[PDB]
């Protein structure tokens, strides 16, 4: 379920796209922020750990649960160069 | 083993 | 976009399924109620006008824009035999 | 026409295989993702709607149009047990 | 039931003939395109997978279900060197 | 001179082996990628055109001249099933 990903921000930024947010539900009934694209060459790609479908819970102690999409975009844009991403990975039964 | 096959 | 569908509730009811609503978005960013299924034999089917993908705007002029799923279900089942559906066609 | 399929994973996942993607065209001149195999007794098979050769449009609202094969595999694997597939369905012009 | 076939076109083309279509039913009440001949020594023949009585479902990403004979022919002659076909295999000689 | 060989990749791949590359010369002085084996029963065998000793110039618009062994292997494996080879015969 939970993993912690540490990134050094690239000159292009963190190099990933997000969807989700309150009133912008990526999955019906779910307000969470999800990773939808990892951009080639970017910080998240080079590190190799973040994946499409990952849910973002926090960036640097700023909570991403039950926020709007616009808030999430602002919280991610507005970090320093050293980034701690708390993420939840989907799990199965098997 | 020695051959590289594609 | 908007057409009116008048229906007479069958023994089985109106005979269509709905998804959507505030807090249960069928399409991201969209709160509307959408028809997801037309049940064979049922009144909606026999009439023919309602299609999977239609957005329900109202029932008996009870407004279905910006409501919860449960409110939409409640509205639909509290109808009489005669039903006036306001729908938007994509 | 777009068909939505809801699958619940079994012990062996969703029970289908895919081909395609940018740089890995399944059909010439087309980067799209396609179902190539549906495994006997698996979740896709038991649901009954998905077919070999179906173009996948999105999984859990992640768009599978103009993505690489690796992106599509991850988008399908990195999911919970409840998966929403969007699939393109051909319809008749009548003529 | 459904088979995917990938072919390289020969100097003479795909090396099969078709019948059927809307307005041109090969079988009463059925508008589908049917393979009626595999040309000896042609591309379909050498590949081995296509067979007489196969229902054509698509050529490349052109759907061939409920098209006219003219639309199927056009779409089949409209191919370059590499060709994808999608077919339904018959259940009975009939 | 140059020959074009078109192949449909099988479940086992193209069915040939290669040697050569920058840093791994098959012939002293020569960085080219060469076919060293045609695999019994494979797609290259069935087609019949590709032969041992053939120099590979390109695969699907990817240049194979003055590349490393690893680059050539990666270009030959990361292709779609539709394989176009440009080849120089001795």
């Amino acid at each position: 379920k939970i993993m912690e990903i540490k990134l050094i921000k690239g000159p292009k930024g963190l190099g990933f796209s997000i969807a989700g947010g309150v009133g912008n539900q990526h999955i019906p009934g779910d307000n969470s922020i999800y990773v939808t694209k990892i951009i080639e060459g970017g910080a998240a790609h080079k590190d190799g750990k973040l994946q499409i479908g990952d849910k973002l819970l926090a960036v640097n102690n700023v909570c991403l649960e039950e926020v709007t999409h616009e808030e999430a975009v602002t919280a991610l844009k507005n970090t320093s160069d050293f980034v701690y991403l708390k993420v939840a990975k989907p799990t199965s039964m098997y | 083993y020695l051959v590289t096959s594609v």
